[PDB]
RNA sequence: GGGCUAAACCAUGCACCGAAGCUGCGGCAGCGACGCGCGUUGUUGGGUAGGGGAGCGUUCUGUAAGCCUGUGAAGGU
RNA sequence: GCGAGGGGAGUGAAAAAGAACCUGAAACCGUGUACGUACAAGCAGUGGGAGCACAGCUGUGUGACUGCGUACCUU
């Protein structure tokens, strides 16, 4: 069973178990969230699809951690302009877990 | 009151000009004279 | 374990002995040494000197039997390159660079 | 006429894979004094297929 | 008080051949044509942080493409068909199913055909 | 989670048999390069071949509309000073039928690497026999 | 470019693709309001010459007859 | 070779402190191992990415194939 659920501005598949990197949440760790806009539900054969969300569909997810990726070097250059301006940036993420996808 | 305590009073010592050190400080290269002319010269510039 | 002998300082490029210590590197030293003995090279005779001498060392030094030991390694490396000056035509002079080398052989009968 | 543009120790290598040397196949025996020799050669002592054939 | 610039630039100049590393030739070794590649190598990584968002949805699209006309209906008929049953899955999520679930797929192709019929 | 991606060792490709008799050229070519690259899988993936085995039958009875058949000229130089060819499409189907259809399928394939390799999934044969009985082709209907 | 008798041209329509534009989510900064440096809010942040603002690091003097250091300093990797 | 040079032994806290001697960077030149490379066209990277090797699914090395991509300074 797997279900698709917005957050962060992006769409996400998931199963239970499952381990998802989303954009920072307000949330402290341990806490659980639910995700009551889930797109699609499928188990099997039988697949409900939300137009735009399934009724009474919701995810349980348990937040793990806050952090911050990868280390990204952003380069400016404009070659014989005398122009050069570097910059580094490192994006929040929140890691939850899936605990349960109810229909 | 020790002689590594001591401050001075905020905005009494502006730091120089170091010009021709680079992209960065905005005075690399030309050092604020701009390109080529009598003004851009060592010892350049007219008379009072 | 293994036995080293070394030539540094030797009179040749690194580039000339090279062509001779890859002819041997791997080999049995019995083969080794027959393979030095008809190469028509210089270098195959600083080459033979070093190879007769770790092997020297190793029964000497090391207590190893010959008919075991192999040349496990063997390498050249550049050494320092005497300045000399060499008059060309119309008043101009080249440098020439007379290089050496360091020859290093390492026996072993593992 | 020179180059234009320093060639790269990579091409170096390349030319040079031409350059390395050939061991002697293989040693000849010979049949009275057992040396080896290089094959339709006299040995060292002076032997060529059995025969003395020079005096050192 | 005079300054002497070895160990300063000793530093820096390393830290650039360190982001080098890899680099072909003279490129992950001498400062003056490792720094070039080094600024080179940004450069080209901006412009493509952009561009990945680009050829990931084009790859999206070509794989929902060819789903959909297994299932008999176009990408733009698919597309247009889902808009007007008010789902909201986006081509990312499309895709995956497209590849690992061929039975919702069909399943949202049927969706699909129903809002346009 | 990661986009999926074919991977080269695991690729599914069959075989199918195509009959070129009286298909207007370029409109099977176009069905022919795109089932050589894949793009009718949803695995579909552009640095993997992905693509089908097809062979195709009757060659030189590939049709062409218009006066292609005497004006459609093909060109190419041989390298030497001067030495540019050609031949009008009659005179290509006369002499060496199967190339009508794989040059035009080959303009239609990505160029470089892993394009030349979709072309060899591609056989033409100017008859109506083949001799890959063994791989159980298909019969297609492009 | 392949090729095309439309995969050309005209007209009408509905879809879709398409940018670092717009929107969504997360983050940083400038300026202005509004309240108590903080909050809230609006808005702005492509740049050569050039003007303005704020910093990093290096050697040396004091703080330092202090503090670290042969149980390992500087330098190198 | 009554060589040069070297291997042992010994001195020393240390001999990769051995006199070509404190530290011993870089260019440059080698030996060894892992992966890639003999149907393949261009600033040599960058985005995507298979396979292999390695250390504990991940980290490291390599990088087939593929989108994009004509160095820097000065003027
Ligand atoms: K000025
Ligand atoms: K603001
Ligand atoms: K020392
Ligand atoms: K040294
Ligand atoms: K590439
Ligand atoms: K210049
Ligand atoms: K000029
Ligand atoms: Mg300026
Ligand atoms: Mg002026
Ligand atoms: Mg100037
Ligand atoms: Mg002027
Ligand atoms: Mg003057
Ligand atoms: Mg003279
Ligand atoms: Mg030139
Ligand atoms: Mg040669
Ligand atoms: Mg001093
Ligand atoms: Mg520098
Ligand atoms: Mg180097
Ligand atoms: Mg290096
Ligand atoms: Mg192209
Ligand atoms: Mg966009
Ligand atoms: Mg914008
Ligand atoms: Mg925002
Ligand atoms: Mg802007
Ligand atoms: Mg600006
Ligand atoms: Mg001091
Ligand atoms: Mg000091
Ligand atoms: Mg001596
Ligand atoms: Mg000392
Ligand atoms: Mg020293
Ligand atoms: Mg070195
Ligand atoms: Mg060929
Ligand atoms: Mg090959
Ligand atoms: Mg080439
Ligand atoms: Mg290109």
């Amino acid at each position: 069973m797997y279900a698709v659920f917005q957050s962060g501005g992006k769409q996400h598949r998931v199963s239970e178990g499952q381990t998802v990197r989303l954009e920072k949440l307000d949330i402290a760790t341990g806490e659980t969230v639910e995700f009551a806009e889930v797109l699609m539900i499928a188990n099997g054969e039988e697949v409900k699809i939300g137009v735009p969300f399934v009724d009474g569909g919701v995810i349980k997810a348990e937040v793990v951690a806050h952090g911050r990726g990868e280390k990204v070097k952003i380069v400016k250059f404009r070659r014989r302009k005398h122009y050069r301006k570097q910059q580094g940036h490192r994006q929040w993420f929140t890691d939850v877990k899936i605990t349960g996808i109810s229909a | 009151m020790r002689l590594n305590t001591l401050s001075p009073a905020e905005g009494s010592k502006k730091a120089g000009k170091r010009l021709g050190r680079g992209i960065g400080s905005g005075l690399g290269k030309t050092g604020g004279r701009g390109h080529k002319g009598q003004k851009s010269r060592s010892g350049g510039g007219v008379r009072r | 374990m293994e036995t080293i002998a070394k030539h540094r300082h030797a009179r040749s490029s690194a580039q000339k002995v090279r062509l001779v210590a890859d002819l041997i590197r791997g080999k049995k030293v019995s083969q080794a040494l027959d393979i030095l003995t008809y190469t028509n090279k210089k270098a195959a005779v600083l080459v033979k000197k070093v190879l007769e001498s770790a092997i020297a060392n190793a029964e000497h030094n090391d207590g190893a039997d010959i008919d075991d030991l192999k040349v496990t390694k063997i390498f050249v490396d550049e050494g320092p390159s005497m300045k000399r000056i060499m008059p060309r035509a119309k008043g101009r002079a080249d440098r020439i660079l007379k290089r050496t080398s360091h020859i290093t052989v390492v026996v072993s009968d593992r | 006429a020179v180059q234009q543009n320093k060639p790269t120790r990579s091409k170096r290598g390349m030319r040079r894979s031409h350059d390395a040397l050939t061991a002697v196949t293989s040693l000849s025996v010979d049949k009275t004094s057992g040396e080896k020799h290089l094959r339709h050669h006299i040995t060292a002592d002076g032997y060529y297929r059995g025969r003395k054939v020079i005096a050192k | 008080a005079r300054v002497k610039r070895g160990v300063i630039a000793r530093a820096r100049h390393k830290k650039i051949l360190k982001q080098a590393k890899g680099y072909y030739g003279a490129r992950s070794r001498v400062y003056r044509v490792a720094f070039q590649a080094v600024i080179k190598a940004g450069q080209y990584a901006y412009r493509d942080r952009r561009q990945r968002k680009r050829q990931f949805r084009q790859l999206w699209i070509a794989r929902i493409n060819a789903a959909a006309r297994q299932n008999g209906i176009s990408y733009s008929k698919f597309i247009n068909g889902l808009k007007k049953a008010s789902v909201e899955i986006d081509r990312k999520i499309l895709a995956d199913i497209a590849v690992f679930d061929k039975v919702a797929f069909t399943a949202l192709v049927e969706k699909a055909k129903a809002a346009l019929a | 989670m990661k986009t999926f991606t074919a991977k080269p060792e695991t690729v599914k490709r069959d075989w199918y048999v195509v009959d070129a008799t009286g298909k207007t050229l370029g409109r099977l070519a176009t069905e022919l390069a795109r089932r050589l690259r894949g793009k009718h899988k949803a695995e579909y993936t552009p640095h993997v071949d992905t693509g089908d085995y097809i062979i195709v039958l009757n060659a030189d009875k590939v049709a062409v509309t218009g006066n292609k058949r005497t004006d459609k000229v093909y060109y190419h130089h041989t390298g030497h000073i001067g030495g540019i060819k050609q031949a009008t499409f009659e005179e290509m189907i006369a002499r060496r039928p199967e190339r009508v259809i794989e040059i035009a399928v080959k303009g239609m394939l990505p160029k470089g690497p892993l394009g030349r390799a979709m072309f060899r999934k591609l056989k033409v044969y100017a008859g109506n026999e083949h001799n890959h009985a063994a791989q159980q082709p298909q019969v297609l209907d492009i």
